[PDB]
């Protein structure tokens, strides 16, 4: 989708060419034909993006990207660290409401350079702004006692001044009754001039949702969660023709209950993890010659409550970040560099940085190569825990790439082939009970993109090998799958909005929890289609339909859970 | 010689207060072993608790691995009753090997004063 707009390297709005590490886009227009019912079902369509779930909906989940562990992928929410990753330390997507993307930019690669720690294997950001004039009306009944109700509308108030709304209802089964989200988001956005402006919003969700629990006799059974979490913000920007900034700041604030609900909510039995996370960023930029240079500074407080996490106390962690940004073109070459000091609560600082350089050496031909260096800080638990270790490093990462993009005969297209050696991984110790920095992987893999047209009939194919390896065991990380095939194939044919959707997963290793000393077992690859259709039945009033798992052809990405088969899910909308 | 009849009158009276404080620091220091012994094994519990559910440790899909999780939280919280339990019976002990000193030298005081 190329030549069209982003944000997400460099922070402000820049042509997706300029931008030399590989990023997909999505739109909302892209997530209503895919019919797609949460966030994880739209990333996974995506290029290095394999995706483990302890089931369906709601269910507890990691995304790995371009073979790095669960915890090495920066999720962004309207480019702040989205709140539910706090705790864990790691990115966990299935909670949060589909109902509220608007556009995912997602650049591979590294990005602690621009953005702090987490940024290892690449950048998730989610936005949840998008400027669409009107008001939907929209439902779906599916199986698995599936129903959704959604309205949302965007008005000028003042036509210097826009207000938007949604409310998002969402039930499914699996559990009993379990997942329920319940969203409400509102946003008000001024324009001083024509320059300057301001904003400001608040959203949050209500979730309950239903799990499979570990079952010990005379114990309370915690099977049930309800996450309220909610966000505000508010900011200055100033859009020059030269000069920009933004100055945002967000509060965010989380209550996650796991209980019994025989036994309460607010009984000893039950956990909860409270968590308010606060951030200010000032960005700026300016164009210099053929490029930009940008300066920011990103400050974040979260602070837990007692118990949260699983650690006794309170914490109370804080991290001041300052950057630098930079790029020219010149000729036909083209450069971006970054570079960022962190300065974290516990563990002092800890600069990074990243340079590229593409070369079109033919017109319409470029050779990208680059290197950077990123970073995961270490997690409340793995500090303060029991098992906590207060001095712990950075784990670290050193990237490699290489890279030629082409357009010939109508058909955009790249190869790709990237290093990463992470160091300082931190990891559990049977003996002593506790965490240390010890820790190493070497990951080797590569990614094929391309797409195109024929006919009234429109592919975006892509293709994956990653082989991520333990540098000292030299064997494979458990639960990554070695190829990932990705394929999608549109026709609107006598107005119907058609749409088959692809892929073969790859092969991929876990742990049997059934037989200790738990083995490995070989997980069968699987291949998986998706029928979606769609027909205007009015100009305002689409209605869609879909098939997930066209085959019934089962199977998991978690060993032991079981995956949705055949599902149906019967869509409308109404616009005005 | 009643220049000293005061000084065996007054030498048993200090015996008589250094028996009190022994006996006061006796049921001080039982109480507090006590606790002790008791959340040392609450603690030596959630350590085998532990270990029961540290085959899930590196796992974290696994369901077993929250065992895990709850185990040491309540290790930890174990952990610094230990913490809190000995020190107040490393308070308990210093004020019974120091009154058990105090009495055993009043007592000899009290021997070279009973020397008529
Ligand atoms: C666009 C491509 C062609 C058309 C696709 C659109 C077809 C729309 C079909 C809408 C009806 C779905 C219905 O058949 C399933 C039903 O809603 N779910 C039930 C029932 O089926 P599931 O096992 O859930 O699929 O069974 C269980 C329990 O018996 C329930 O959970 C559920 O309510
Ligand atoms: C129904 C009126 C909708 C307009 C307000 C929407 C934005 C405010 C969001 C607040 C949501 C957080 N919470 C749970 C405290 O409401
Ligand atoms: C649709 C109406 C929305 C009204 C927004 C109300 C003001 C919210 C202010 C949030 C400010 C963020 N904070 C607290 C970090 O400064
Ligand atoms: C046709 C209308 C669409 C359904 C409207 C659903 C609104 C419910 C939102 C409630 C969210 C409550 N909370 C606490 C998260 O703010
Ligand atoms: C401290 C170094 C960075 C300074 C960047 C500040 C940029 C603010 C942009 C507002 C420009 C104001 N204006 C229109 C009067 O030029
Ligand atoms: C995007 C937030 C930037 C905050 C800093 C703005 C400081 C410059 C303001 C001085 C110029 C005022 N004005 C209206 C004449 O442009
Ligand atoms: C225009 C952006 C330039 C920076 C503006 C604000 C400066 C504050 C930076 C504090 C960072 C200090 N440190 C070492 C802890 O990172
Ligand atoms: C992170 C650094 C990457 C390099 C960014 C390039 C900045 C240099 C621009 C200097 C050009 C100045 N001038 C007016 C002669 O064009």
């Amino acid at each position: 989708s190329p030549d069209t707009l982003v944000v997400t390297a460099n922070r402000f709005e820049q042509p997706r060419s300029t931008v030399l590490a590989p990023t997909t886009v999505v739109t909302r227009q892209d997530i209503d034909r895919w019919q797609s019912t949460s966030v994880n079902d739209v990333l996974r369509r995506l290029p290095g993006v394999d995706i483990t779930q302890n089931g369906g909906s709601g269910q507890l989940s990691s995304i790995f990207i371009r073979g790095t562990n669960a915890s090495h992928v920066l999720v962004l929410i309207d480019g702040v660290r989205l709140n539910l990753a706090g705790v864990s330390g790691s990115a966990d997507l299935s909670q949060f409401p589909i109902a509220l993307v608007q556009r995912v930019e997602y650049i591979r690669g590294p990005r602690s350079a621009v953005y702090g720690s987490d940024a290892i294997g690449g950048v998730v950001n989610i936005i949840t702004t998008r400027d669409e004039p009107g008001t939907e009306i929209s439902a779906g009944w599916g199986s698995n006692s599936y129903q959704n109700y959604d309205v949302s509308t965007q008005q000028q108030l003042g036509d210097k001044t826009r207000v938007t709304l949604l409310g998002d209802y969402a039930h499914t089964h699996g559990d009993n009754d379990g997942f329920l989200s319940k969203t409400l988001y509102g946003a008000l956005e001024h324009n001083f001039t024509d320059a300057w402006s301001g904003f400001v919003r608040g959203y949050g969700y209500d979730n309950r949702t239903n799990y499979d629990a570990y079952y010990s006799p005379g114990s309370p059974l915690l099977d049930t969660r309800k996450l309220y979490s909610q966000s505000w913000d508010a900011g200055l920007r100033y859009n020059g023709e030269l000069i920009k900034s933004q100055l945002i700041t967000s509060y965010s604030h989380s209550k996650d209950y796991n209980y019994d609900p025989h036994y309460g909510r607010y009984d000893s039995s039950a956990t909860l993890d409270e968590m308010k996370q606060y951030t200010v960023q000032w960005a700026n930029n300016v164009i210099v010659g053929h490029g930009s240079i940008g300066a920011g500074v990103d400050w974040q407080k979260q602070t837990t409550t007692p118990g949260t996490g699983y650690v006794e106390d309170g914490y109370d962690q804080r991290n001041t970040g300052i950057y630098l940004t930079g790029l020219q073109q010149v000729g036909d070459f083209t450069f971006e560099g970054a570079a960022r000091s962190d300065d974290n609560s516990q563990f002092g600082r800890h600069g990074t940085w990243q340079t590229s350089a593409g070369w079109e050496f033919i017109e319409g031909y470029r050779f990208i190569a680059s290197y950077g260096t990123s970073y995961k800080a270490p997690n409340l638990g793995q500090l303060y825990g029991f098992y906590g270790n207060p001095n712990l490093d950075p784990e670290k990462s050193k990237q490699w790439e290489g890279a030629f993009e082409g357009l010939t005969a109508g058909v955009n297209w790249r190869i790709s082939g990237y290093r990463n050696d992470v160091s300082d991984l931190i990891d559990y110790d049977d003996h002593t009970l506790k965490y240390y920095n010890e820790g190493k992987a070497r990951i080797k893999g590569v990614e094929a993109t391309a797409n195109f047209d024929t006919g009234p009939l429109t592919h975006t194919v892509s293709y994956d090998y990653v082989d991520a390896r333990n540098a000292i065991t030299d064997t494979p990380l458990l639960r990554r799958a070695k190829q990932q095939v990705k394929y999608q194939l549109d026709w609107q044919l006598y107005d119907f909005d058609w749409g088959i959707t692809y892929q073969y997963l790859g092969t991929r290793y876990d742990k049997d929890y059934s037989s200790y000393p738990y083995q490995t077992v070989k997980m069968g690859g699987v291949s998986l289609w998706d029928l979606a259709v769609a027909y205007p039945v009015t100009s305002h009033l689409t209605v869609r339909g879909k098939i997930a798992n066209l085959f019934d052809k089962d199977y998991e990405t978690v060993y032991g859970y079981q995956t949705a088969g055949r599902e149906y899910t019967l869509s409308g909308s109404y616009t005005f | 010689y009643e220049r000293a009849r005061a000084e065996l009158n007054q030498a048993n009276e200090d015996v008589a207060r250094n028996q009190e404080r022994q006996a006061k620091a006796v049921q001080v220091y039982n109480s507090r072993k006590s606790e002790l012994d008791a959340a040392n094994k609450t603690l030596a519990d959630a350590i085998a608790e532990i270990k029961q559910f540290n085959r899930f440790a590196h796992d974290p899909m696994a369901g077993g691995h929250r065992m895990w999780q709850m185990a040491g939280l309540k290790a930890q919280r174990a952990q610094t009753d230990v913490n809190n339990k000995q020190a107040a019976f490393d308070a308990a002990a210093k004020e019974k090997s120091d009154a058990d000193a105090a009495l055993s030298s009043a007592m000899e005081s009290r021997k070279k004063k009973e020397d008529k």
